[PDB]
């Protein structure tokens, strides 16, 4: 097995680069699947990067994308990341709103700030849209589906 | 023959079919509308630095 | 001339703001080079005298707005 | 342009209302998974002269058929999906809210009292349609507790 000795959650590895070393084990490069899983590889860093930069604001630049990825940040946890960087967001503000170049750019640095400190604004997508987070759950829950009755048929 | 049970389309088709378009932001209209009203600002307001009412209507002196 | 520049104008419009900043910035620019590679004539004195009076219309203006340019009164 | 985007509008429109009257998911129409048949009478190998080094190649091309062909189905859905929503949106309402620009009169000037309220406009869509109300604890109600609990020595 080698690999797959682990879950495709549960390696140290990023997702996006476990992938590759499954795809590696399981398919020869003349597959057709392992065309498919290298590709998924580069869709899974492509969200590894917009997670990396979603993270970069907070948690610095090591932001160790692994623990977020495998275990993403509840509602109150994007909650007290927001409030620990409140007072030099609200201070970033005001020392641009000082130095921008005219009254208009100056109300609009305030008012975008305004918005973009409250926490009752950040757009969950599960609050949003419910039809949409249940089925884009039933979209890995189905692609495990297929794995299981692939195991009850040997 | 296992691998002909299991669907075809693989989860890469998926992806890049239910995820077809990059979204647009929502933040993305205030910060190109605005940045476009700052030019509607300068020239046009009256109190602006670099406003075009003693270009296009020169002053009676 | 409300023609040309309604003509002028909707040529103009059809561009990005990219290709009309530096289309306008080449042709300031190799307007100043005709007048500054003109040895002493007189024309090219009074050429640069006239951009050095537009950048004091600029920044009177910048000074007191609502007032416009400062004459001498 | 401004004709083709209410065109346009009118047709996303029609696709909103033709799919939330047969009350479909999300997702399930763009899932490419869902318009395959797993009901194909799946070729079998050991019938079609293979050699050694054939048989992966032959499952590749079993695949790559019948997710093409899943594509292809899928693209048929939307096409038909197309014309159906074409033809509601020839028969629509057409009433919009404009984009909120600043009011500029014709020899006139644009007051910053505009610009601003055209600001707000902007901002006020920065907020979702439906919010976590995540309560943020003001400093009002936080020394109120905190003092009670250093007035019993905490």
């Amino acid at each position: 097995l080698g690999p797959q000795m682990e879950a495709l959650g549960a390696s140290d590895l990023l997702l996006s680069e476990q992938i590759r070393v499954i795809t590696e084990h399981r398919y020869t490069p003349d597959r057709l699947q392992y065309k498919e899983g290298m590709k998924l590889a580069d869709k899974i860093a492509a969200q590894e990067a917009a997670l990396k930069e979603e993270l970069k604001v907070i948690y610095g630049d090591n932001v160790d994308v692994k623990h977020f990825q495998a275990s993403p940040r509840t509602p109150v946890q994007q909650l007290f990341d927001s409030l620990k960087n409140a007072a030099a967001n609200k201070e970033r503000a005001a020392k641009e709103a000082a130095a921008a170049a005219s009254p208009y750019l100056a109300y609009a640095v305030t008012k975008k700030q305004e918005v973009q400190a409250d926490p009752s604004n950040i757009p969950f997508d599960e609050v949003l849209y419910p039809q949409l987070s249940e089925e884009l759950l039933e979209l890995e829950l189905s692609d495990i589906r297929e794995d299981e009755i692939a195991l009850e048929k040997a | 023959d296992r691998v002909l049970s299991l669907p075809a389309v693989s989860k890469n088709q998926v992806l890049e079919n239910v995820f077809h378009t990059a979204p647009k932001a929502p933040v993305e209209h205030l910060e190109k509308m605005v940045s476009a009203n700052s030019k509607v600002y300068d020239a046009l307001n009256l109190q602006s630095k670099r406003v075009l009412i003693w270009q296009v209507k020169p002053a009676l002196f | 001339i409300e023609a040309e520049a309604a003509s002028i104008l909707d040529r103009h419009l059809a561009k990005p703001v990219a290709q009309i900043r530096k289309e306008q910035a080449s042709a300031y620019a190799s307007l100043l080079k005709r007048a500054e590679t003109a040895k002493g004539a007189k024309w090219a004195e009074k050429y640069l005298e006239d951009v050095k009076a537009v950048q004091w219309f600029d920044a009177s203006v910048a000074e007191a707005p609502a007032s416009g340019p400062k004459v001498a009164a | 342009k401004k004709q083709a985007t209410e065109n346009l509008m009118k047709l996303l429109q029609a696709y909103k209302d033709i799919g939330d009257a047969k009350s479909e998911p999300l997702l399930k129409n763009h899932n490419p998974r869902t318009f395959e048949d797993r009901d194909y009478p799946v070729p079998d190998f050991r019938t079609q002269n293979l050699k050694a080094g054939d048989v992966p190649k032959f499952f590749d091309t079993v695949i790559s058929t019948r997710a093409s062909a899943a594509i292809a189905s899928k693209d048929k859905f939307w096409a038909g999906r197309k014309t159906e929503a074409e033809a509601a949106s020839a028969k629509a309402s057409a009433a919009f809210p404009r984009v909120a620009v600043p009011e500029w009169k014709k020899g006139k000037t644009v007051s910053i009292e505009n610009l601003n309220t055209v600001t707000d406009k902007y901002a006020a869509a920065l907020v979702p349609k439906r919010k976590l109300a995540l309560p943020v604890l003001p400093e009002g109600v936080k020394k109120a507790v905190e003092d009670f609990a250093a007035s019993v020595g905490q």
